[PDB]
RNA sequence: GAACGGACAACGGCCGCGGGAUCCGGGGGCGAGAGGUGAAAAUCGGGGACCCCGCGGGGACGGGCGGAAGCGAAGGCGGCGGCCGGGGACGUGUCCGUUGAUCAAGGACGAAGGCCGGAGGAUCAAAGAUGAUUAGAUACCGUCGUAGUUCCGGCAGUAAACGAUGCCGACGGGGCGAGGCCAGGGGGCUGUGUCCGGGAGAAAUUGGAGUGUUUGGGCUCUGGGGAUAGUACGGUCGCAAGACAGAAACUUAAAGAAAUUGACGGAAGGACACCACAAGGAGUGGAGUGUGCGGCUUAAUUUGACUCAACGCGGGGCAGCUUACCAGGGCCGGAUGCGCAGGGAGUGGUGCAUGGCCGUUUGCAACACGUGGGGUGACCUGUCUGGUUGAUUCCGACAACGCGUGAGGCCUGGGGUGCAGCAGGCUGUGCGACGGGCGGCGGCAAGCUGCAGGAGGGCAGGCGAAAACAGGUCAGUGAUGCCCUCAGAUGCUCUGGGCUGCACGCGCACUACAAUGGCGCGGCGAGCGGGAGUGCCGGGAGGCGCGGGCGAGGCCGUGGCGCAGCAGGGAUGGGGGCCUGGAAGGGUGCCCUGAACGAGGAAUUCCUAGUAGCCGCGGGUC
């Protein structure tokens, strides 16, 4: 069946404030549930903590856009710093279109076509 | 009020455009107005391509295409749905797909 | 719905006629049951803080 | 305005050439149909149709190209070539020099249909005729067919002759186009559409419908609420049809415009459901009976309800009571304030005066606020393109963002077992399923679907939003306004009768029409509900006396009957025995009689798994 917004929004939280202390298995992630929330009846558990596991499932490939996970963002600017293959060095001798140079004949330098 | 910029038809800096007869209902629609969908499909069905394979007197042959231009009055046009119900803001697409 | 609303009626003979007045109210949660339920709405869930 | 230049042109008039198609004639082939339709008929067909091929005749018509492309003042103009004529734009150190703009009067042109005279007549086709359709059908559909459609000379002078937008002129944003001429420097003129803005506008919209209360460019025409009515009279025109022009009397408080929200649609597209359908099962309607409703009858056969949402419903199984009705008789709860006042009572009336409750929309998924945005506004967005869900459930894109009801969550029962307690075993406490896992679709996905695991993968109920409805209830009420009645009472009570009458119509059920049955013995036998058995008498029903205390149809085995209105069926009726009650039309038991009914017309209900159906049992009523 389809979780309403009671659930999903629910279940966005826990993953989000609780991340690093949840698994794929879904038991063990009902475990952390009664441990760290209070949610009263059983069935409504059931229903948090297996779109928890339906959240961490895709977490751990990272597909949400939404929420934001301290680790997720550290691991992700090693990422960010690429080694740098910048074409400010790679071209010499710029190859730049015939009327392209003729807008920079006041200052120029590098001239090819 | 005014339903249609064009009204409809076609017509801009004419006075007057020749009746034509709708091919479905035969009713007397003028050119610019009739729904005209130009359809070039094979003589030969899809289905009897394979048929006509094992049956030809010639190496490579190439089935002929058929040519029609169905020309629709615009009360059968939208029964024979050639011309989809679209919104009113869907009415100003012209381009077809 | 037991918990939480309580509900009233009263009847009113006037000149004109009978008017009925349903008066229907919800009551805030409290732990001390002295103003509402003690147990919450089953929808509400508690989130405790992570630092 | 005139000239000129190279272009451009479905501009016109005429002449000539040509194109194929429809129809007809004729020849040849073929051999039974063809035609036409939603379906058919009319019609033509062995006297050879249709179809195929050739030839011939004739009129009409230019397909494809053919377009938001051209031209013309509009109507209009589309094969080709030629002649005569016209046209605008462009280009120019050509000419003239204000010759202009707009118009009463007047004149010319003017689609279609129409008219006159002449020619012609293929198609189509008013009228007319038929064949159908239909309740009817003078129509829509089929066939035929005259005027007409065609040409020439004229009349006529009308169109939704529309851009529903007069002509001339000045000014005014970008973008894209497929015109023509010029220039060669994403160029200029002039047409032409389009899109987005500005401004305008009641708005739709709109490059004019802009530059308008900051109101003045010129000129012409028209309108002054609707209807009467584009009618009458007079006039002019016309062969006529009629045209032009054009009132009033009487009458009327609206008619109208554009847009919004609903509702509806024999509109298109979705989605969904056993008050749907398919695939099915059992039926109902037929029969008899039970019961309810109508009608009729009657002293009365009280009454509410009449589409789902009236009709085994009012917990409505009525002998009295109930009980409102009828025939009678009693009785006065006619208090209280000095015969009257007024209270009180009424199953009297009004549920279209009401409360409450309940039904139905719902077996639904809808409803709303805060703030912001769009619009002058009602309103819209939020509340949605799409996908998804039983769900406005969610994913997502998003002038919306956040919330709230409903949905969900929830509560109860059901299955599995952990512990605990105690004794057809009982009841506490938990656990257990979330769609989690896996595969494939969809991927910010929501989710869908298959399998594994599992006791269990949409279990059954409960509460159940906002809005409604003139839904039902005044006959549940010490819930009630108002009206009527109150002593010969519409009060209460008693007795009897009725609510159970019966030519008839209808709803829902029951038992059947039998052999997959029925009857007779033996054997085995449930759950809800947990109070009841016992001994004796009796053939049964039943009775009596003690008294902590229950279990079904059926199924299995077997005997008879053996396709029969038969041991199917058990209706109706007769005689007897009992029970309850004050009182039998009630119930039960025994014997006998032994009806229709041999599978039920048009129609029509319910239902997806421990379900339908079959089969009993218990409880409410009592
Ligand atoms: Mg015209
Ligand atoms: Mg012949
Ligand atoms: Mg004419
Ligand atoms: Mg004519
Ligand atoms: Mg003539
Ligand atoms: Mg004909
Ligand atoms: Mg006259
Ligand atoms: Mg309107
Ligand atoms: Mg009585
Ligand atoms: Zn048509």
């Amino acid at each position: 069946r389809v979780r309403n917004s009671n659930v999903k929004r629910a279940a966005k939280n826990i993953v989000e404030k609780y991340f690093p202390k949840l698994d794929c298995d879904f038991h063990h992630n009902k475990r952390v549930l009664e441990s760290v929330t209070e949610i009263q009846t059983k069935r409504f558990k059931n229903q948090i903590a297996g779109y928890v596991t339906h959240l961490y499932t895709r977490v751990e490939k990272g597909k949400v856009k939404k929420i934001f996970i301290k680790k997720h963002e550290e691991e992700r600017e090693r990422r960010e710093n690429m080694i740098p293959s910048s074409s400010i060095m790679d071209t010499e001798k710029i190859e730049v279109d015939d009327i392209t140079m003729q807008m920079i004949k006041d200052y120029c330098y590098r001239g090819n076509y | 009020p005014v339903k249609r910029k064009n009204h409809g038809r076609a017509k801009k800096n004419r006075g007057h455009v020749k009746l034509i007869r709708c091919d479905n209902c035969a009713s007397a629609v003028p050119k610019d107005k009739a729904i005209k969908r130009f359809q070039i499909k094979s003589l030969i069905e899809a289905a009897a391509h394979d048929d006509v394979r094992t049956a030809t007197i010639y190496e490579e042959y190439e089935v002929p295409k058929f040519f029609h231009k169905n020309q629709y009055c615009v009360s059968c046009a939208v029964h024979l749905k050639a011309v989809r119900c679209r919104s009113a803001e869907g009415r100003k697409d012209r381009s077809n797909p | 719905k037991e918990d939480y609303v309580k509900e009233a009626l009263s009847v009113v003979h006037l000149k004109q006629g009978v008017i009925g007045i349903k008066v229907r109210i919800m009551l805030p949660y409290d732990p001390e049951n002295v103003n509402g339920p003690s147990k919450v709405i089953s929808d509400k869930i508690k989130i405790f803080e992570p630092k």
